[PDB]
């Protein structure tokens, strides 16, 4: 098969802004270059075929240009509905064969996260298991990293993040940083710690607690 | 208007086989090439094979050959993808589309289906453990609600019966051993709770279960 790359799996921009998509095959496809729109939604459309042609339906603020390898989709005026993930497919060769898909993200303020810990609820120990869980909300941009301390020292096992998409109403993300042992270890250790390292902040954002008061 | 209108979720266990369908509507259903493509979370999307329904030929992705049988029944308008010997990998978001040209077809898929989910898995239905997550002791005041070892998906969240919209964020679940785990948050005032109730209400579907859980700060002292 040939191979479909999007090396920008994710690019930021604001409305009325000129968008570029990039597109790469592993070889010369010959302007056989198909371009899909994935909204939210999971519903997924037709743009572009045959690298520029325009498919009855879509607005003239899309066009497409591209040869040999590298191919690129353009958006004139960025409107809030053209927020979605964008596609390419090769159809030089069977079997056909897609990219990874470029994300649209809107920019935005730099924001800090809202950092908040909780310690395991008493009705969780007596299933076995302890949770820890760390929300960090309404931040921007999306990069973050999130670090779990016990005690003084960093912790890996056992946890398991999850992140939002980029809310529409304020274009902020979200993500939950839980925790995960048995109460047994839970109950040998005092002080939990979860910091946050982002661009708002020089000095990480640290929140914590001592299990030996409540 | 072309249309594709794909089946629901499918649950089954390694080593079983189903079958998913596909019915289209707005055009003629025997004139055109239907394929069927696979999205797996760690790949790109992939190419299944693809049918005639005028005289049902067919050609199959060399990697799907055994794996994916194909049919289409010109009465009801209506494609189907039976898959056989089900195994982990088989688990994605399965899309019928047609593809661009009349008769002999093109080089793009013009309309598209909304996807159906297949979950392969053992695990048996089981409902969520809910669990209050309260502060340790600002203009405002961050709750939280921990949702444990359930299956399957999906389990819908809300706060005060849903009368707390705004400052809500549940995120996506989790696989841990087999089970699914996520947690959802509400930002309110530091005004209204200590002394307004705040509850989370848990739904999971599949095991008709329903499960409120009253946010109440934490006994200590
Ligand atoms: C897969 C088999 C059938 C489906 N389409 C109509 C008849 C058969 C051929 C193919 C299309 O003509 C076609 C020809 C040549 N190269 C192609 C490359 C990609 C492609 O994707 C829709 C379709 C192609």
């Amino acid at each position: 098969d040939i191979q479909m790359t999007q090396t920008t799996s994710s690019l930021s921009a604001s409305l009325g802004d000129r968008v570029t998509i990039s597109c790469r095959a592993s070889q010369d496809i010959s302007n056989y270059l198909t371009w899909y729109q994935q909204k939210p939604d999971g519903t997924v459309k037709l743009l572009i075929y045959y690298t520029s042609k325009l498919h009855s339906g879509v607005p003239s603020r899309f066009s497409g240009s591209g040869s040999g390898t590298d191919y690129s989709l353009t958006i004139s005026n960025l409107e809030q509905e053209d927020v979605a993930n964008y596609f390419c497919q090769q159809g030089n060769s069977l079997p056909p064969t897609f990219g990874g898909g470029t994300k649209l993200e809107i920019k935005r303020a730099d924001a800090a996260p809202t950092v908040s810990i909780f310690p395991p609820s008493s009705e969780q120990l007596t299933s076995g298991g302890a949770s820890v869980v760390c929300f960090l909300n309404n931040f921007y941009p999306k990069d973050i990293n999130v670090k779990w301390k016990i005690d003084g020292s960093e912790r890996q096992n056992g946890v398991l993040n999850s992140w939002t998409d980029q809310d529409s109403k304020d274009s902020t993300y979200s993500m939950s940083s839980t925790l995960t042992l048995t109460k047994d270890e839970y109950e040998r250790h005092n002080s939990y710690t979860c910091e946050a390292t982002h661009k708002t902040s020089t000095s990480p954002i640290v929140k914590s607690f001592n299990r030996n008061e409540c | 208007e072309v249309q594709l209108q794909q089946s629901g979720t499918v649950l089954a266990r390694p080593g079983a086989s189903v079958k998913m369908s596909c019915e289209a509507s707005g055009y003629t259903f025997t004139s055109y090439w239907m394929h069927w493509l696979k999205k797996r979370p760690g790949q790109g999307l992939e190419w299944i094979g693809t049918i005639y329904p005028g005289n049902s030929d067919s050609s199959y992705n060399q990697r799907f050959k055994g794996k994916a049988k194909l049919t289409a029944v010109t009465s009801t308008s209506t494609a189907y993808m039976e898959l056989s010997s089900l195994t982990n990998e088989d688990s994605a978001v399965y899309y019928c589309t047609r593809e661009r040209g009349l008769y002999y077809g093109g080089r793009s898929f013009d309309y598209w289906g909304q996807g159906t989910t297949l979950t392969v898995s053992s695990a048996k239905t089981t409902p969520p453990s809910v669990y209050p997550l309260a502060p340790g002791s600002n203009s405002m005041v961050t709750l939280g609600c921990l949702v444990k070892g359930y299956f399957p998906e999906p389990v819908t969240v809300t706060w005060n019966s849903g009368s707390l919209s705004s400052g809500v964020h549940t995120f996506p679940a989790v696989l841990e051993s087999d089970l699914y785990t996520l947690s959802s948050s509400v930002t309110v005032p530091s005004s209204p709770r200590p002394s307004e109730t705040v509850t989370c209400n848990v739904a999971h579907p599949a095991s008709s279960t329903k499960v409120d859980k009253k946010i109440v700060p934490r006994d200590c002292g």
